[PDB]
């Protein structure tokens, strides 16, 4: 909620993912914080399967609602930290609330 | 005048002298241990090292207790697995919840250790403690909240590199390690504290955050800035180094690099 | 002699130019455990790797990069080399020296072996 | 409550001055005398409550000074100096009222006499008198349990303390007189508070059933 | 072949001096018969001493009960070129006795000559009896003594003429209680943290400065001239059989007339409480869960006490402990729960640290403790404090974490019934 | 009633004191464990 | 079993061992003792088995 990213770093989620589609890089950042340089999900390996959901320890990496994100380029499916931290704020207000519906049953 | 012991019944003949622990390690068994380390002086506190002996009412620290012929070492006794679920329970108790942020997250000593010989669940209903943290320079980044009081930095310090300057101070659960001034551990091993640690209260500062320890891969190789000839493994992931580590070569580097080499 | 080089299907250049190692890993000094230094491995010489344009990401051209095998004894893997025509070096397995460890010598009355603090 | 680590404040910094009196350092002398040469370090404890009793409290530089007359590591004149609780690693009253809240002591009302401080003093647990004459400090068994409640001062068990008791013997303190040690009830010791229900005959004397072969 | 012990005539007393009205100095140490023929006891040979300590059957005063002269006889062996010590433990440290103290203080002249007859057992230079720092006055007392056995020669250079050479040393502590531990109080007098050492390596084998050093009570070494003089079977007559001599004991709490006496051992508890201690404060009917030896040992209900003998065996048998053989009594108007959380709180404060199951279970212990007296639990807990107690059990380097477990375990199993009841009327109070 | 007037340095006065009569130490050998 | 099955989401963010089990499971995963075994279903396109 203050706006700082939920990732720390982890990269267990990386370490999860079944088809090896989340490469993250990681430094420490100026504050001195355990944050991620580089956080890349290949939109055209990935499988969809909703690990790093239930494996990413502090709930940084979601799984949204949106499914018509199709492309007119195979590029465009190969996201970036930035595009993926653009998703979460777009859909941030579904996000919270269908968390917020299925954290229980978690 | 090797003497007659018996690991799990299993007849092992040991120098006297040797402990439990070295004649379980004849055999394989590798008894579970957090303040023990071969290089440096034995100490006892951690107590992972408890074992039953047959026919003997008290488990007894199989790093500190020399054996005597005839004894039979229950490594996997109903008694040895309790008092190693007891010691991990006691010894996360008051442990970080720090894991997804603690670097020896994948290569801890202690979360192993948990996954194999401990229990799953916590029956811990209150506080933890937290200790403020210590600077003891530019190298070695300090989250002493993870302490477990294993004394082995301080035993390396004393022992290997001469410096006795990191120590105990205070008693009870309070008791913290570290200098009691604002000193700074200055020496050509002190690196080699980040190793020795079981768990990731001292750890490198250069190395922070910038990789996780199943990723990389290990390529054994010689350093060059000396010519010790030390042998250390190099780590590097998607093809960029990510950190030097002391490979073991008891003729030339027993387990330990240099500050320059590390 | 046995020479499966042929029946392999691998192409001629990894056949010849690459050098395998036979070794039993060391242990990851971080850690105590020694399980992971049980058992000889062998690997592959390591080859060029680039950033992709795009991304970033290690790119490689080299097909045996991640092929590592476990052998339980060094003329097994010897064996394997030979029968698939590798030139192979063999590291001779190295094991923790026996020590001599005393808990009474921590309070020595007349050696250095006397420690400060507990 | 007090803090493991030392931060330096111009009162405690490493160039506070503090050096031993030349009778102290006879003593000094005298103590290390008594262990054995090669083992000097055993007159660590000694030594620091030299200094203490000196300073009335041990600053850093009073611990590097007692590490370099030794010859010992300073970092174990820290661990000695924090281990044991006497050492005073801050300044502390000219008085120091420590009462033992233990369970022996407890049961003996001891919490009353340790209230009856609090209110003659205006001081809380763990806190010093803006005269700086009177620190108020619980702690464990002093050893006098039997005759409790009991409070000690700088190096005075005053016990069978009843909360009057107490507020007298801090106004003597106050005004500058020293209280007498020892039970401030009827009884002198550990003897029943009724009468002697053992020892009421003479001592038998030397020679008393000596073994014969002897 | 006496059935009932209980009743000890001052002729048999060895602590004369004990409530300090007779001179404590040389001379009325002399006049009480201390430092009578010592010599001839010197002479006659260290394997003459540690067998009349043996046939005394004296068992150590501590409170681990050890018997006291094969303990003694494990420094016997040969020297090896290296010093001998003798190490007098007067810590006195556990909450509830003060026997030591008044040993100390009153009669300095029992304990000197008992060093000087135990190191001549012993085969030891020197004896250095450490004593708490917080008996500053008994420590300038004791060294007053011994300045007045220097000037004397009964120590020293040919002491009493026995052509032996002994030095007592008066070592003070710097607070705290773990330095009673043998292994701790040889570490503290070496000058490092009072850490206690791993026993597998004995302290008769290496010990001070890496010495042969054996650490006694202060007690049992000062009971040494008089077993000596007396006889081994005069100590031998007095108690049960194993649990031979007359022991000094602490009655404090809630008791009428909070005393030390000293009486035979195996004393009824009734007898000793009413005869020395003027009776429970409101009568026997309000005792309740009187703690036979001290903290460490294990409380006991009043249905046990009312019939129970002070005497090692027979408060094993009760589930609890003779130990330092004080006696806390706690009246029917007591929290039980507070006061067991309040000397879990003790051990604690006194915990050394080094060892994990100590350092974090006591404190964990004593969170669950406080909780439980707020009444602020679950009523599952009780077990769950029952198991923690014992993983610290058993697995410690130091006997403080069974001294820790110990009173967990038995307010646990005499008083379970109030833990619950208070627990159900705290969530009936919050609802 | 002695011990009720004892001062801050008395027991190492008397320690001080004591020292001429005490007999000479045992040596290790060495001047300490670090040396 | 925290060490086959991952532990609960508030368990994980409250106790440090369901955190280490979390951690390793899906970092590691769990080891399985070794050995082989044919395992058959009736699945619905008839039987269906894994030699694992
Ligand atoms: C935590 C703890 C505190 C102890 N405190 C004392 C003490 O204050 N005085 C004492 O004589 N023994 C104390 N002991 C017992 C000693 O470790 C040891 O058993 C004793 O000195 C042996 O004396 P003995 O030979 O007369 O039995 C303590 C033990 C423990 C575990
Ligand atoms: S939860 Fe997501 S953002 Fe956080 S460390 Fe894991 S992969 Fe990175
Ligand atoms: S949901 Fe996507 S990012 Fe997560 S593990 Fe599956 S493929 Fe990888
Ligand atoms: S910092 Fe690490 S090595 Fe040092 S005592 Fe703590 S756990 Fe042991
Ligand atoms: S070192 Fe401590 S915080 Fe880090 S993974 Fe191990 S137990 Fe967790
Ligand atoms: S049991 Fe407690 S007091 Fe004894 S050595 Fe261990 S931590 Fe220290
Ligand atoms: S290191 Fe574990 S008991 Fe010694």
């Amino acid at each position: 909620p203050s706006g700082e990213e939920r990732c720390i770093a982890c990269k267990l989620c990386e370490a999860v993912c079944p088809a090896q589609a989340i490469t993250i890089e990681a430094e420490p950042r100026a504050d001195g914080s355990r944050r991620t340089t580089r956080y890349d999900i290949d939109m055209t390996k990935c499988i969809y399967c909703g690990f790093c959901q239930e494996a990413c320890p502090v709930d940084a990496i979601v799984e949204g609602p949106n499914f018509e994100f199709s492309t007119e380029t195979h590029e465009e499916l190969l996201y970036n930290k930035e595009k993926l931290l653009n998703n979460g704020d777009k859909w941030e207000a579904e996000i919270a609330a269908n968390i917020q519906a299925d954290y229980l049953y978690r | 005048n090797l003497i007659e012991v018996f690991v799990d019944g299993q007849s092992v003949m040991v120098e006297p002298g040797t402990t439990v622990l070295q004649a379980c390690e004849k055999v394989g068994m590798q008894i579970p241990r957090f303040c023990y380390h071969e290089r440096l002086s034995v100490a006892g506190n951690c107590r992972m090292c408890l074992v039953e002996i047959e026919k003997a009412p008290k488990v007894v620290a199989a790093c500190a207790m020399p054996v005597m012929k005839g004894w039979n070492i229950l490594t996997n006794s109903e008694k040895s697995k309790k008092a190693r679920e007891g010691v991990m329970e006691f010894l996360l108790a008051n442990h970080p919840l720090d894991c997804p942020i603690c670097d020896q997250g994948g290569e801890c000593d202690l979360q192993d250790q948990s996954m194999m010989f401990g229990s799953d669940r916590s029956r811990f209903l209150e506080g933890k403690r937290a200790v403020e943290d210590k600077n003891i320079g530019p190298l070695v980044k300090t989250i002493m909240t993870r302490c477990i009081q294993c004394t082995r930095c301080i035993r390396f310090a004393s022992e290997i590199a001469g410096v006795d300057d990191l120590g105990t101070t205070g008693r009870g659960n309070d008791m913290q390690v570290g200098t009691y001034i604002e000193k700074m551990f200055m020496s050509e091993l002190s690196g080699n504290i980040i190793d020795i640690c079981p768990v990731g209260a001292l750890t490198s500062k250069p190395y922070a955050f910038t990789a996780r320890p199943w990723e990389t891969r290990k390529t054994e190789s010689i350093d060059v800035m000396d010519a010790v000839g030390s042998n250390i493994v190099v780590s590097t992931r998607t093809g960029e180094v990510m950190r030097i580590l002391p490979r073991m070569h008891e003729d030339i580097n027993e387990e330990w690099i240099s500050d320059k080499t590390r | 002699k046995l020479d499966i080089t042929t029946l392999t299907g691998v192409p001629e250049e990894h056949i010849k130019t690459r050098k395998v190692r036979i070794f039993v890993p060391a242990r990851n000094n971080m850690q105590s455990g020694v399980n992971n230094t049980k058992k000889w491995k062998m690997e592959f010489d390591t080859r060029e790797r680039w950033e992709n344009p795009l991304m970033g990401w290690s790119s490689t051209a080299d097909p045996l990069s991640n092929l590592v095998l476990t052998f339980s004894t060094k003329e097994d893997a010897v064996a394997f080399a030979e029968k698939n025509g590798w030139s192979f070096d063999v590291e001779e397995r190295k094991v923790p020296k026996p020590k001599s460890k005393s808990y009474g010598a921590n309070f020595s009355w007349n050696k250095r072996t006397r420690v400060s603090t507990k | 409550g007090a803090l493991f680590v030392h931060r330096d404040t111009p009162e405690n910094n490493p160039d506070t001055p503090f050096d031993f009196t030349p009778e102290n350092y006879k003593r000094i002398e005298a103590i290390v005398k008594n262990y054995p040469e090669g083992h000097k370090a055993a007159a660590v404890l000694p030594v620091l409550d030299l200094a203490q009793r000196q300073n009335g409290w041990l600053p850093i530089s009073a611990m590097n000074k007692v590490a370099e007359i030794l010859q010992v590591p300073p970092m174990r004149v820290y661990e000695v100096a924090t281990f044991y609780t006497m050492y005073n690693r801050k300044p502390v009253g000219k008085y120091h009222i420590q009462v033992c809240t233990t369970t022996p002591c407890m049961l003996r009302n001891s919490d009353s006499i340790l209230e009856a401080i609090q209110k003659k003093l205006g001081i809380k647990v763990g806190e010093t008198t803006p005269d700086k004459l009177f620190t108020l400090i619980e702690v464990e068994c002093l050893g006098a349990c039997v005759n409790a409640p009991m409070v000690q001062i700088n190096d005075n068990y005053y016990e069978d303390l009843t909360p009057k008791d107490i507020e007298e013997i801090i106004d003597e303190l106050k005004a500058g007189k020293i209280p007498k040690p020892g039970p401030r009830s009827g009884r002198f010791s550990c003897e029943p508070a009724g009468g002697l229900t053992s020892l009421t005959e003479p001592p038998k004397g030397p020679g008393f059933g000596v073994q014969a072969g002897l | 072949k006496k059935t009932s012990f209980g009743s000890l005539k001052d002729e048999d007393r060895i602590f004369t001096n004990l409530y300090g009205r007779h001179d404590w100095r040389l001379k009325g140490a002399q006049s009480r018969g201390d430092w009578y023929k010592t010599k001839e006891i010197l002479l006659k040979g260290p394997d003459w001493i540690l067998g009349e300590v043996k046939t005394s059957g004296l068992r150590g005063r501590g409170g681990a009960g050890f018997p006291t002269g094969l303990k003694w006889s494990f420094m016997n062996k040969p020297s090896d070129g290296r010093p001998k010590y003798l190490v007098v433990n007067a810590d006195e440290g556990e909450p509830g006795t003060c026997k030591d103290r008044e040993i100390i203080r009153h009669d300095p002249h029992k304990l000197v000559e008992g060093c000087l007859v135990g190191g001549r057992a012993m085969g030891a230079r020197a004896a250095y009896i450490y004593i708490r720092g917080e008996f500053y006055n008994e420590a300038s007392n004791l060294q007053v003594a011994i300045r007045e056995a220097y000037e004397a020669g009964l120590i020293g250079k040919n002491a009493c003429g026995s052509g032996y050479d002994f030095d007592v040393f008066v070592v003070r502590g710097a607070g705290a209680y773990i330095c009673g531990e043998e292994t701790a109080l040889i570490e503290s007098i070496e000058g490092k943290q009072g850490k206690p050492r791993l026993k597998p390596p004995f302290p008769a084998d290496v010990g001070v400065f890496g010495c042969p050093t054996t650490v006694a009570n202060v007690e049992t070494v000062a009971v040494s001239p008089t077993i000596c003089r007396r006889g081994g079977a005069w100590f031998a007559s007095f108690g049960r059989e194993r649990n031979s001599g007359t022991k000094l004991f602490n009655i404090s709490g809630h008791v009428n007339h909070p005393c030390t006496v000293e009486e035979e051992m195996s004393v009824p508890l009734k007898e000793l409480i009413e005869k020395h201690a003027g009776g429970v404060i409101g009568g026997w009917d309000n005792l309740l869960a009187v703690i036979p030896g001290g903290s460490s040992t294990p409380l006991i209900p009043k249905s046990v006490c009312e019939t129970v003998l002070m005497d090692f065996d027979a408060l094993v048998q009760a589930q609890t402990g003779l130990g330092t053989a004080a006696v806390i009594v706690m009246d029917r108007s007591t929290d039980i729960v507070k006061a067991i959380a309040r000397l879990i709180e003790f051990y604690k404060h006194e915990s050394c640290g080094q060892c994990t199951p100590c350092r974090e279970g006591v404190d964990w212990m004593n969170k669950v403790m406080a909780r439980f007296v707020k009444g602020d639990a679950r009523p599952a807990e009780i077990d769950s404090l029952w198991e923690i107690s014992k993983q610290i059990e058993g697995h410690t380097i130091c006997a403080l974490g069974d001294g820790a477990a110990w009173p967990v375990q038995g307010l646990i199993r005499h008083f379970r019934p109030e833990l619950e009841e208070r627990m159900q009327q705290f969530a009936l109070q919050h609802q | 009633l002695q011990h009720h007037e004892y001062s801050t340095y008395t027991f190492l006065d008397l320690n001080v004191e004591l020292s001429k009569f005490r007999m000479p130490q045992p040596s290790s050998g060495r001047q300490s464990p670090r040396h | 079993d925290a060490k086959v099955s991952p532990p609960k989401r508030a368990e994980m963010k409250t106790s440090m061992e369901s955190l280490i089990h979390h951690f390793k499971l899906y970092t590691e995963g769990y080891q399985v003792p070794p050995g082989a075994t044919y395992t058959a279903i009736e699945a619905p396109k008839g039987e269906f088995g894994v030699y694992l």
